[PDB]
């Protein structure tokens, strides 16, 4: 009734074949006792490299070791207990004389991509999903606390950018604003994962859009919208100019969080932010160096 | 163990002298859910006359050799029945076997890196100085099927270190032992479908990480060839054949 | 069978190319009973501190070597915690696991006898006539880790044929075969404990019975190295350290 | 109660491992019938000294 | 399977790097049925005084040989004890275990056929033009021993295409992969018995398919040894001793 190649066929499966396993480990493993082990055929310690696995060769198959009771807890290297440490992600001035947002207002562009200690962190896996918790502390360029009320927006892309102090989009109608004065504790608030994919990548290598590739358009490659959450303004509450000069800054720890695939930890100065570029006249080592290899 | 084929389509590849299979993260490759899935249209799955191997380019191992990279979708989209299938649709999802061959003699030495690096982007010297911001040429990022030359493979040309890219699916073909690497990777990427056009879900390095080296008489040249194989392919999105 | 790992103490000795393990006389070393004993004393069991392996001195083989030798309790007085349990008891009970390694190249050939021969007594020339009761200088009789090399082979430069040696644990060293001899020896004396500075319960003796041979251009350095492992040690008797 | 090391050690074994047996034989050993072996795999005569 | 060891009579063949065992058409030496037979007088089955390998000459493999023949009953009809019987008696029954040794080494290169060819009736070249009606000496038809030498080996010296001559039980000896060919032959004949003298049953051939090749300094002599050894051997029609 139905050809046999098309009835045995496999092509369909969506269920991943895993070859591994997920096991509990609230601890450090122990350590069992060894005795010494005289004999041919069993080489713990032999291994090939070029297989691509690391060595399974344990402490007890190359000395002899005693039974410790291991208790140490492995809870501090989850993903939660990195990830979710508030750090500077953005920084956004108001001053009241300058050629940086002298209006009383700014647009700070959505990226987490402009400070390296974050950055770098981040960067170590390629795709991550996670909600996050945003803090932004507001003072004057000296620390000092001022009696100014702000208002702070989110601007999802494709929702008008305000364009002055006054601009009518600060009607937030549908937008989230918070309105928080300098002399209130720092506002904080909670992030959902709003991408239309899957997860964030850190990393996307290819273009957004189709179509001949010039030289001009190369400031395209490896930007991925699904990464581009949209706008953050900043304002005075008012229709004059603010009588102190002000400082935002951005503070972000993430919560529930999942990430894939690993990657080389950044190796070379960060320089912009779309992208990876690096000094080609200043590749410094990984690390430290010395004189010789026969001698610290 | 040491030996191996590898059937998959019409095409079968030997080996006497393998070191064993890797599968990228533990994962075979498979079809989309239907609860991953959003295109809602019925998907094309050509099955053996896409999932087969293809045998791209052939590099030459210098003494001085620097390494070299692929980027995946891109090295088959204008290869074979696979290259149709990705021009004429716009959502593409595969895996891929890779198979790096490289064999010499008992008498040569020399070990390469073959690692797989997914969403392997591209950066730039940036002048030199570093004031500059420019990027890497269409020609550099999807260097399509003869590959690209690494320039500054210490830092990957990415700014990130490649004494780390062991952390990647990857395998060495150190001469003394094995003249081959073998490589299965799952579909990964954030999405389940994407265009094989503007996106390169991975790249494939092949670095010699120790010299290749040998005595005058033996025979100088030494061929690193590249052959691939896409699984459990799915297209969607039929309209007319596009390049780029 | 080719392949093996010896692990004992905090030591490991690796060898892909070895020829099975002989165990000297078909018994395994072991402690003294209470009834083959007779100091009362509560013995010292240091274990993993002494029983591990130590790696003497290395020898240069060369297409004219005759064979050296080393009489072992003695090898290691010097050494490690195990000569300084030696060196402040009367009394020192063991066994021994020996390795001596040596390896060439598919084109280098030659043949090694490794043996154990038991209460090792080493005789003079006597003058060369005969007629002179010489005797042989401490240096010789307990050469330490350093060894000594032999000045008549043929009879053990002690008036006994070589060719007969195979009688005793023992094990060769063909470099077209294998690259090392293991030996594992038990305490064996007519006494329960003795003292390890006046007695050596045996000699390890490495010679070449098929010279070393290869042509020019092939690396000419060939070394020998020695590494043994006390077991089972035991110790009694305490007091001030002794060196001889 | 008792460090694992300790319990599970074997220092103190008395008796000697011995890897082989005294068998009686009080003559010489006798010879069996044989025939021809014409197979692979199988090789009485080649020994490794 | 590499290795193996043919033991039969009161010799032994050894080998380490063999190819498995042919059996001539699926089928092994047996001694002749109660209902096959004609002949009524009681056979000789001699045993291991006839059944046992015979080492016959040795041929020098150059890299312009052609090949060479040897016809079976005959080969041995002047050696042992085996070619008193098949003297002395009219009737001969057996089959045959034919051991081809030749080794070389890693960096020699060449490849032998090994056949047996039932029946093997040798041609000539008919005066070159094809109109003498010429017939081959009895020093070529039965060679004995030392074998003869092929003229033409393309066309087997009898008209018939060397390439098709996998067709009989066959073996090749490829210098990189084995040392030596080993073939069983049951008898094979239109009759029970037949003369040792008058009648062979078959031809072993060997011929170098893929020449013989080395770089100057590798040794230059490459022997190539015949060893036979008969199998369920009868005699019957006893009289004097008859050459031919
Ligand atoms: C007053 C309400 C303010 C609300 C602010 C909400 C901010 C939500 C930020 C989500 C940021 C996700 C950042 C993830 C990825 C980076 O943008 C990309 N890697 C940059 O290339
Ligand atoms: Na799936
Ligand atoms: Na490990
Ligand atoms: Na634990
Ligand atoms: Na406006
Ligand atoms: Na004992």
């Amino acid at each position: 009734d139905r050809v046999a190649d098309v009835i045995e066929s496999s092509i369909g499966d969506s269920v991943s074949r895993a070859l591994t396993q997920a096991l509990p480990a609230p601890t450090g493993q122990n350590t069992q006792v060894s005795s010494h082990r005289l004999d041919t055929g069993e080489v713990p310690a032999l291994q090939a490299a070029e297989i691509g696995a690391s060595s399974n060769t344990s402490d007890e198959s190359m000395i002899e070791t005693r039974c410790v009771l291991n208790s140490h807890s492995t809870a501090e290297t989850t993903l939660d207990s990195f990830f979710s440490r508030a750090g500077l992600v953005g920084e956004i001035d108001l001053p009241l004389e300058g050629t940086t947002n002298p209006n009383g207002y700014a647009n700070w562009d959505i990226d987490i991509t402009g400070y390296a200690q974050m950055r770098r962190k981040v960067e170590l896996f390629t795709y991550m999903r996670f909600d996050a918790e945003f803090t932004f502390v507001a003072c004057t360029p000296t620390g000092q606390v001022v009696p100014q009320l702000l208002q702070y927006m989110f601007v999802p892309p494709g929702a008008p950018k305000p364009e002055s102090r006054e601009s009518l989009a600060w009607q937030t109608a549908t937008n989230p604003s918070v309105f928080v004065k300098l002399t209130d504790p720092p506002a904080q608030v909670s992030v959902p994962f709003m991408s239309p994919a899957s997860a964030y990548q850190w990393f996307y290598d290819g273009y957004p859009t189709f179509g001949e590739h010039k030289q001009e358009k190369d400031l395209e490659y490896g930007a991925c919208p699904n990464n581009m959450m949209g706008t953050f303004s900043v304002r005075n509450v008012g229709s004059s100019k603010s009588k102190y000069p002000l400082v935002v800054r951005i503070y972000m720890r993430m919560k529930h969080v999942r990430a894939w695939i690993p990657r080389p930890m950044r190796n070379q100065n960060y320089l912009f932010k779309a992208n990876p570029n690096y000094a080609g006249n200043s590749i410094k080592p990984t690390g430290t160096s010395r004189t010789a290899i026969t001698t610290l | 163990d040491r030996v191996a084929q590898l059937t998959i389509g019409n095409s079968t590849i030997t080996t006497q002298e393998a070191a064993n299979i890797i599968v990228g993260y533990g994962e075979w490759p498979s079809y989309c859910s239907d609860d991953d899935a959003t295109a809602v249209d019925k998907p094309t799955r050509p099955d053996v006359s896409v999932n087969r191997f293809y045998t791209l380019d052939t590099k030459l191992w210098e003494k001085s050799s620097k390494g070299w990279y692929w980027k995946f979708p891109d090295v088959l989209t204008e290869t074979g029945v696979f290259g149709q299938n990705a021009q004429f649709h716009y959502l593409y999802r595969s895996g891929f076997c890779i198979h790096v061959q490289c064999n010499a003699s008992k008498f040569h030495q020399g070990a390469l890196l073959v690692a797989i690096l997914p969403e392997y982007v591209i950066g730039t010297v940036a002048g030199g100085t570093g004031t500059e911001d420019s990027h890497p040429p269409y020609k550099q990022t999807q260097p399509g099927a003869d590959g690209f030359e690494l320039q500054h493979p210490y830092v990957l040309d990415a700014g990130i270190p490649i004494s780390q890219l062991t952390v990647c699916p990857h395998q060495w073909i150190n001469l003394r032992t094995n003249n081959c690497a073998t490589i299965i990777v799952p579909y990964m990427n954030t999405l389940p479908f994407d265009s094989a056009l503007n996106h390169c879900n991975f790249g494939l390095l092949v670095v010699p990480i120790s010299p290749l080296d040998f005595d005058q008489g033996a025979t100088p040249v030494i061929p690193i060839t590249i052959t691939l194989a896409p699984m459990c392919s799915e297209f969607a999105g039929l309209r007319q054949a596009v390049t780029q």
